[PDB]
């Protein structure tokens, strides 16, 4: 019931799953 | 940013969306 | 969120960011 | 199953959550 | 000759390594 | 550097890689 | 736990298969 | 565009670097 | 320990899990 | 070799390990 | 423009990603 | 070595192919 810190790949491997074809951006200096 | 939401903080896959195209 | 094309470890990725700490079970067809 | 239908058909993460614990 | 730590998504890729077709649980509460 | 076949998230694990810190966006077609 | 066995500490392969079915 | 090209065929590195912000 | 089928960089992950701090040697055909 | 029996194939854990240092 | 740390799986992911078919060493020992 | 280098300090893409073969 609480989450998880996503960090470095795992966070675009977690943006991949949740946006697939939709695409996404990963800035991270923003 | 993402980074801090996400990484540094913790965030749902919900608030993951917020960075779909 | 988008539907899903999962084989393999990909599978199991993607079983990992849904449940958290809930954590999951991964059972195959035998 | 869920491994296969998600590997051969799709599969969405709504249905991914049945297999949590 | 002594070994890592494996955690996170790197402990459900072991899991998935080692069990494969036998399936496996990953809960991190118990 | 070599040339790369790239499928589905292994395709973001390489921007991750070669783009660092300036991050990236993924656009793939609809 | 798992998380115990072989996060905080450390494991084996060989124990990483406790957790299969 | 590159996400199919990389599969469907081969890319390099350089091509890549043109998504990056 | 069950039988696999590994290809491209999911054949790395699996000889940095079997290896450990041992490492290892990647070396395809050419 | 190696790469090409475990993606063609199959391949065992054990027979990885001859590839360790 | 500066560069991230790279360690255990996500390093040799790397190594995997530049040497391909050339194939690598991880000897962490070394 | 390969860790002090690019995990324990910081590595460019380009010092990761001095461990090619
Ligand atoms: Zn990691
Ligand atoms: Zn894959």
């Amino acid at each position: 019931f609480v989450n998880q810190h996503l960090c470095g790949s795992h966070l675009v491997e977690a943006l991949y799953l949740v946006c697939g074809e939709r695409g996404f951006f990963y800035t991270p200096k923003t | 940013g993402i980074v801090e939401q996400c990484c540094t903080s913790i965030c749902s896959l919900y608030q993951l969306e917020n960075y779909c195209n």
